[PDB]
RNA sequence: GUAGUCUGCCAUACGCAGGAAGACCCGCUGAACUGAAGCAUCUCAUUAAGCGGAGGAAAAGAAACUAACUAGGAUUCCCUUAGUAAAGGCGAUCGAAAAGGGAACAGCCCAACGUCUUAAUCCCGAGGGAAAUGUAGUCGGUUCACCUAUUGCACUGGUCUAAGUCAGAUGGAAUGCUGCGCGAUUCAGAGUAAAAGCCUCGUAUGACCAACCGCAAGCUUACGAUGGACCGGGGAGAGUCGGAUACUUUGAGAGUAGUGUCUUAAGGGGGUGGUAUGUCCCAUCCAAGGCUAAAUAACGUGAGAGACCGAUAGAUUACAAGUAGUGUGAACGAAAGAUGAAAAGAACUCUAAAACAGAGGGUGAAAAGUUCCUGAACUUGCUUAGGGUUAAGGCUAUUUAUAGUACCCGUCUUGAAACACGGAUUAGGGAGUUUAUCUGUAGUGCGAGUCUUUGCACGUUAACUGUAAAGGCGUAGAGAAAGC
RNA sequence: CUUAAAUGAAUUAGCGUUACAAGUGGGCUCUGACCGGUAAGCGGUCAUGGCGAAAUGGGAUGAACCAUACGUCUGAAUAAG
RNA sequence: ACAUCAGUUCUAUUGAACUGAGAGUAGGGGGAUGUGGACAUUUUUGUGAAGGUGCAAUGUGAGUUGGACUGGAAGAAUGUCUAUUACAGAUCCUAAUUGAAGUAGCGAUUAUCCAGGCUUGUAUCCUGGGGGCUGAUGAGGAGUAGGGUUUCUGGACAACUU
RNA sequence: CGAACCAACUGUAGUGGGAACGGUCACUAGAUAUCCAGCGGGGAAAGAAGACCCUGUAGAGCUUCACUUUGGUCUAGUCUU
RNA sequence: AAGUCUCUAAGCAAUGGAUGUCUUGGCUCCUCACACGAUGAAGAACGUGGCAUAAUGUGUUAAGUAACCGGAGUUGCAAAC
């Protein structure tokens, strides 16, 4: 410990030094990814490679109630509403979750109308024949969330309130509340 | 440049495997090119080397002589000679090696194989030289 | 790297820079923070004040996505940047009527608001989760609306 | 007495187990050096060695899970959360998880219980055997919707490829030097008596004709399969969860996990919600049985690339090296590359006892003449030239043997020529480097922003280039905390 | 705000402020002052200087004393002696 | 008189004129030399590259360059990049080699002598004859353990058997 | 025929100062060289990083009225019962 | 006041193996694979070629034999085809 610096916070006491793990894979990491994909996509013909369709799902917490991401599955309750068989369905292309039921109406609304956008255009092949394999990641990707403005009426019923006077006095009645009962016993 | 990335560009494992070959590979490596008069003949310049035919080295102390092939030498990588003698300090000729990319073809003798060979590349010279278009 | 060092200049001054006395040797003071509370109190008194001890209430399993920890703030005086510039230019030309713009604090990641500078005499609404006094006074005096959420 | 069963032991028919390897993987067992400037808790470390056991991957895995929301939804891994919450002689140090972004994405079924099915099941190949101490199968019924065939594993060799051995001089040899032609979907590279786009193999690039073209599993049009709703039902893992106590273990703190001992539930009920305990609400799951690809790991073994080493280097090993060689043994372990383009590897003669050793004579461009390219220093021999009673050497000055001067370097030290230590000679090796987390100065780009990397899309492919969204640090702080 | 009057010792000199970091933390000593000791080239302090890290000349010889502190040379006149 | 490092007066484009100073261990800063490899740019070489040995210049210096002999195939420069990057010492490592030095020394075991044979060459290898030694726990004849061809015949002397 | 120890470079003395017991420094005395065999005065000769003494927040053997424990023995409770 | 001795330099050698130039060997990173064994593995021993000790092939069918795929001498001497 010498001069100005902070207090020295390495943590290196354990031998490291045997256990390390260098990333030159990297790259040759990509392409044993890339070439299994691609080795997918032809095996998988006729059928989409983006696939398979997925939910839109909104994030759990405070701090991502904002956002909205792909799920892992639909629920048995939203394709029957769509109009498919839920066992089946997986055959078809669409992941499929039992356990979700935590979803309310407005979200629902979102997977019905886009289950019935895959529904109307998805189309079977018959017996003998071959179709070309049509990719869309218009129709798999969820749509991108943004709101400009909604410009709104003033209401001209703003200054009969005080929110921090609601506040304060709200613990100031809770606190008395308390003390009373301390104090009587 | 080369595009196939399993052939190697690095002169240590080229050289070795130049050197420890298979017998196949080492025959073809053992090749010369023809006379004119026999290059309107059979249709072709390059041709490897057998221990019937005779050959005749421009430039050297045994320059400009024919001479039949009484021996190639694979591992040697030479061709031993007729006529391509000197002698000893004891009274004893002692064939001399040479490199047979030195060397041009006078003579050739057939077999089987070597006429398989001859009409597999005139077939394929007809080929190559209609696409480039000359 | 190699070139630029003061060790390649100390060839042939047979200490490489570090004393003939003393000898440049691996443990002076002992490791790491060692000697704290005895021979490198010194060091440890005059630079790092108040490292040795114990202070606070010890809190378990405490999350940062909770809305007890996590309050983002923003300040009076902008809000208007998160709105582009064309926006605020016609709500400036408008009466006492229409068309008063909701400056959405929340989407933007902002949820609590504080008045350190100033406004214009334009009319909003702030959608936010909580104020201060003096930004809930700001606004008004400004002309505007505080949404709670 | 004989005829079934039960239990035990022996003999025999048919396939199975063991041993090798062990980098990675799974289960146990388990140190100390070290750090704390001492040392005993702690740390090194739930590491090394030891014991047991798998596969090309293993293990994990389908909620008695998170959460408190505008809600997520098996497992694994990468980025971040975070050097944070927490742990700690609150010392040294140690140290997670949910959410968020990304790679990949797949779900299934025994038990019992349907208070039904005349074992409806399985093995052996006409009939024997297992099994009722339980194998096999969809809970029953009405009624609309709807689906119809593909899916895993397995996949082979060969042929052909452009343009000067151009001319002249030098040379043992031309690929170099001077001058004129020609090829390129091929100027990657190597071989060739010397430096090669055109002497040879190749490289490049499409064309060419043989070999195959099958293994299981499921199909195949309806009371056949699957699903929704409504009616009427059964059940869901016991020395187990849990408890007290003891030990090991963890960030887990009035116990995170495991194990011993004793103790031991309930099933209109039980677990979880990170401070013990009872108690009232709300939310969320249903333990004590099983299987399961992919993303992921790789100091072992087998088979292209390089700003790396160039024979004291690089692996212990460029070579008849795990060899020579040492030890009773476990084990230990070197030195050693280069003739020349081609052996043309030195005939024959003379002196001599002579496969002693030369001398003539030859081979080759040149002896380079056999651990033979180049052949340095130390040491030595011969020849030539000077100095010498001053141990020698150095420096300065000139008419060159004199004058004056000059203690032996390196090192710890207040002080070394020291009777302080290291130093016989010479060559070659031979010591402040790199990583992580930071500090400050200077340079550079953008600037209330900034970083594009985890990863995806490109590629003349580890690079470079393009880009979506998170996330990091910054933008607001004080307080133990509530609240502000 | 403003009413008056000036830059009112010598000699010398630009002054102020910040950041990062090395080595060091065994000293020895002349001349005076001093404590302990019979005294010591002994032990422990003080003030300026010196050595350590300072050559050269002088004290025949010497870290410390005297003159003086140094680029490479050519002269002149000196210091200690 | 000259060099270096500061500064003062000026100067665009790197300079001019002039003034001043001079120790230095531990240690710090500035500019420069050299080595292995890289990316550009430019070349040299069988009319002889690198290397090595002597000599003459040149730079304050680390160095650099010329020509002569030797050698027989590759080297170097300029600007940036990079590092297993500069040695007299470590009782340093490995490899070779001095003086001491033709010196110390050639021990222990009975004792050798003379004439012949074989040879280029014997006191030594063999024969013959003197003189001796061992003196039945014998350098006699034979075996365990151990060694492993040392046994036997023929040929050989580069080395070993002071 | 044919080694090794050892070796900074070396190898005559006296006093002087000097790390206080010089082969080299200053001032003097000596000297022509090169060998042999003896010899033990000197080279503070050689052989060992002093086994004495002291240091280290370095070890080890052994002891006990040091500090911690682990095992053995005894005793109680629970299980086998 | 002697030197074939000793000291220094140059030239030609002896000894020695540095320097320089060469490179069918390493080292590392990435890729693909792991399908050893009672049908006798890994490891050990000894055989066997015309001249073969080690290593490499190979097991009294012993540097190999049979079949399919390559297709003309893969090295010194000798011999055969």
């Amino acid at each position: 410990v010498a001069k100005n610096n902070q207090i020295p916070n390495d943590h290196l006491r354990k031998y490291w030094y045997h256990r390390v793990k260098t990333f030159f894979d990297d790259p040759a990491r990509a392409q044993r990814r890339r070439n299994a994909r691609n080795l997918r996509a032809k095996k998988i013909a006729p059928r989409p490679a983006e696939g398979p369709l997925r939910p839109i799902v909104r994030c759990p917490t405070v701090r991502y109630n904002m956002k909205t991401r792909l799920g892992r599955g639909f629920t048995p309750k939203e394709l029957v509403a769509a109009g498919f068989d839920p066992a089946l369905a997986r055959f078809q292309g669409i992941a499929v979750d039992a356990r979700r039921a935590h979803s309310k109406d407005a979200m629902v609304k979102q997977n019905v109308e886009r289950l019935q956008a895959y529904k109307a255009r998805l189309i079977k092949v018959k017996k003998g024949e071959t179709v070309e394999q049509v990719n869309d990641a218009a129709l798999f990707a969820l749509p991108k969330a943004q709101n400009e403005i909604k410009f709104r009426v003033i209401k001209a019923e703003e200054a009969k309130k005080d929110l921090f006077k609601e506040k304060t006095d709200k613990l100031k009645a809770f606190r008395e509340a308390k003390k009373e009962k301390a104090a009587a016993k | 440049v080369k595009t196939n990335p399993f052939v190697s560009s690095q002169a240590r494992k080229v050289r070795k495997s130049y050197f420890n070959a298979k017998k196949d590979a080492k025959h073809v490596a053992m090749s010369a090119p023809l006379s004119k008069e026999l290059q309107e003949a059979n249709g072709i310049k390059r041709l490897p080397i057998r221990r019937d035919d005779e050959v005749m080295i421009f430039s050297g102390r045994m320059q400009n002589r024919t001479g039949k092939v009484t021996a190639v030498k694979l591992s040697e990588m030479r061709i031993y000679v007729d006529t391509f003698t000197t002698e000893k300090i004891n009274g004893q000729a002692v064939s001399f090696p040479v490199h047979p990319s030195n060397v041009v073809i006078t003579k050739l003798k057939m077999d089987k194989a070597r006429k398989n060979l001859i009409e597999l590349r005139r077939l394929g010279r007809d080929q190559i030289l209609a696409k480039l278009g000359h | 790297p190699t070139r630029f060092h003061k060790s390649r200049k100390l060839r042939g001054q047979v200490s490489m820079g570090f004393g003939r006395v003393g000898k440049h040797r691996v443990s002076p003071g002992g490791h790491g923070r060692a000697g704290g509370q005895h021979h490198q109190r010194t060091w440890f008194d005059r630079f790092h004040p108040g490292y040795f001890g114990k202070v606070g209430m010890r809190h378990l399993h405490l999350m940062k996505n909770r809305a007890d920890e996590y309050e983002p703030t923003i300040n009076v005086d902008k809000l208007w940047t998160l709105v582009p510039e064309e926006v605020r230019v016609k709500a400036a030309a408008a009466k006492k009527g229409d068309a008063v713009p909701v400056i959405d604090c929340v989407q933007n990641g902002f949820f609590k608001v504080l008045a350190r500078g100033e406004l214009p005499k334009i009319p909003f609404v702030v959608r936010a989760k909580d104020f201060s006094e003096e930004a809930e006074k700001k606004i008004k005096a400004a002309g505007g609306v505080c949404e709670k959420v």
